[PDB]
């Protein structure tokens, strides 16, 4: 059923990225599920929800090579078009394919273009794609990355200014991930993890057997309290796991509870438990839900659909204002409520908001004799 | 020969316009703060920004009010296309 927009989304996501889901489906059984959903979307007001979120969960998608079929995919763009989605929608996301198309010729331009050299060569992937249109968040989360990365860093710079002059590289290392080899003491595995777990997993490599506070930690890796937390949290609590890559201090059932005194250290025991019998080699991803959207990045998608609706409803009302000079508020919501038809369903209080600012702005004015009424001015 | 070794890694970097992240280029105050207009009309009854599909940024205000003369970016000279309105 799901109503809701964001439901909708979410949902569509879950079967276009890697998931128990879209594991436990053909080709087939995805598309047709993909396309009654997409049908569903004519009955939902607001429109410009499940566009802006299934957007936002494309970029994750794209940006962490989670797509279960590149092919499902990318059809996906022109079953949006037949639904009827407006060609500047459609047009962008298509956008993105070829961004993607452009960011790997250039990752295979650099991985020959330097087989000499930190890493063996191939062993390292890089995706460098505009801020304009992949960049979500205005927040920066800083992250200080240990040397044997870092080293890196001017590397994949030099080569892209040779090829792309006045440029300049922001890094997303919350969208960075790898593998990395864990040696213990019962044996040695090769970890997925997520670059900040790494940065984190890095501040023992001169002193495996020491203890090192949360405050120490958040000097080492440099990132911020909320980010740290909830690392160290997948370390030392990753779900289901029967033991745990790290360990730490005072016990505690959220990592709301650590404070600057915890103390974390590197389980020497570590290891992966394949038939109740302990493994001296393996693999496994902890990254989990480490690169999946948060709270946080909720709010700021709402606050992204609140900016575009009002915009968009200021420059209806002005349109329809620039074209009747006198109207009754009576018949200004419901030829507004048309050419918002395609976005999503201005609700009274806004509409009496926009029109409210409208008025002190002087850009239009009540009626001399009645409180509705308005009459377009300048 | 430590505990934690990289075996591989995939970076990421979203790029931008070089020069700084410096004001409007239209207008002229600071990208993310007031434009010409709000921080001069601010005396009585919000100077956000816009990107391009070619990925440059100014104020909403800056850039709505050129398209007017005609429709392309002020850097460069490409068919105008809003990118994203969104801080
Ligand atoms: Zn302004
Ligand atoms: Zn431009
Ligand atoms: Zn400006």
């Amino acid at each position: 059923e799901s109503k809701c927009p964001e439901e909708l989304a979410n949902y569509c996501d879950m079967l276009l990225r890697k998931t128990p889901l879209s594991k436990k489906l053909t080709s087939e059984e995805i598309e047709a599920k993909l396309k009654e959903v997409l049908k569903k979307l004519k009955y939902v007001q607001n429109k410009d929800v499940f566009m802006r979120y299934h957007k936002a969960h494309l970029t994750r998608r794209l940006i962490l090579d989670i797509s279960a079929d590149s092919e499902i995919e990318e059809n996906m763009v022109e079953w949006l078009r037949e639904v009827g989605m407006p060609a500047d929608y459609v047009n962008k996301l298509a956008r993105m394919f070829q961004d993607i198309k452009v960011s790997e010729d250039l990752n295979q331009a650099f991985k020959e273009m330097h087989k000499n050299n930190a890493l063996p060569a191939d062993s390292v992937n890089i995706k460098i794609l505009n801020a304009g249109a992949w960049s979500r968040s205005s927040e920066k989360v800083f992250v200080s990355l240990p040397t044997e990365l870092e080293d890196l860093i001017p590397e994949v710079e030099e080569f892209y200014k040779k090829n792309h002059s006045g440029r300049k590289l922001h890094w997303h290392h919350l969208m960075s991930n790898g593998i990395i080899t864990f040696k213990n003491e019962v044996g040695q595995y090769d970890l997925e993890v997520t670059t900040f777990q790494l940065a984190v997993l890095f501040a023992w490599n001169q002193r495996p057997r020491e203890k090192i506070s949360f405050e120490n930690l958040k000097l080492a890796t440099e990132l911020p309290d909320a980010e740290l937390r909830r690392t160290l949290w997948s370390l030392v609590a990753f779900p289901k796991l029967k033991r745990q890559v790290l360990l730490y201090e005072p016990q505690v059932n959220s990592p709301k509870d650590f404070t600057e005194g915890t103390l974390f250290s590197v389980n020497q025991e570590f290891s992966l438990i394949k038939n109740a019998k302990v493994q001296k080699r393996g693999k496994i991803n902890l990254i989990g839900r480490l690169q999946l959207t948060t709270e946080r990045m909720r709010e700021e998608e709402n606050e992204g659909i609140v900016q575009l609706r009002i915009l968009r409803t200021q420059e209806a009302i002005i349109q329809i204002m620039k074209m009747r000079k006198k109207i009754s508020n009576a018949q200004l919501q419901t030829e507004l409520v048309e050419i918002l038809k395609n976005m999503f369903l201005p609700q009274k209080k806004m509409i009496k908001e926009q029109i409210e600012w409208l008025i002190e702005h002087k850009y239009i004015r009540r009626d001399e004799s009645d409180i509705n009424t308005f009459i377009y001015m300048a | 020969k430590k505990r934690f070794e990289v075996k591989k890694w995939n970076a990421v970097a979203l790029w931008a316009w070089d020069i700084v992240v410096d004001n409007c280029a239209i207008c002229r105050n600071h990208i993310m703060d007031l434009c010409i207009e709000c921080q001069a009309n601010q005396a009585s009854a919000e100077c956000t920004v816009a990107w391009g599909v070619c990925n440059h940024a100014f104020h909403f205000h800056c850039i709505s009010r050129w398209l007017k003369t005609r429709q392309v970016c002020p850097l460069d000279n490409r068919e105008w296309e809003f990118q994203k309105y969104g801080h």
